């Protein structure tokens, strides 16, 4: 519903869950994809912590 | 050292696998970070190494 400003942002913690991203293609349109470290075709295959 | 900036400097920043020893890379091409095919313009998604 809504977000926080600049100069206090937010801070959430996610574990013990599987990566599936697949959902995001039927609504979310994003505008905006870079990543650094890490392949982003080989995300499926590894292991976050 | 010049006003302005000087501009005649430039780095390789994206590609899709590591690289070799003593080895060069003189290809320059669009690159897609996503699904999507840059269909050879850029755009979203593409962003020049």
């Amino acid at each position: 519903t809504r977000f926080a400003s600049v100069y206090a942002w937010n801070r959430k913690r996610i574990s013990n869950c599987v990566a599936d991203y697949s959902v995001l293609y039927n609504s979310a349109s994003f505008s905006t994809f870079k990543c650094y470290g890490v392949s982003p075709t080989k995300l499926n295959d590894l292991c976050f912590t | 050292s010049k006003v302005g900036g000087n501009y005649n400097y430039l780095y390789r920043l994206f590609r899709k696998s590591n690289l070799k020893p003593f080895e060069r890379d003189i290809s320059t091409e669009i690159y897609q970070a996503g699904s999507t095919p840059c269909n050879g313009v850029e755009g979203f998604n593409c962003y020049f190494p």
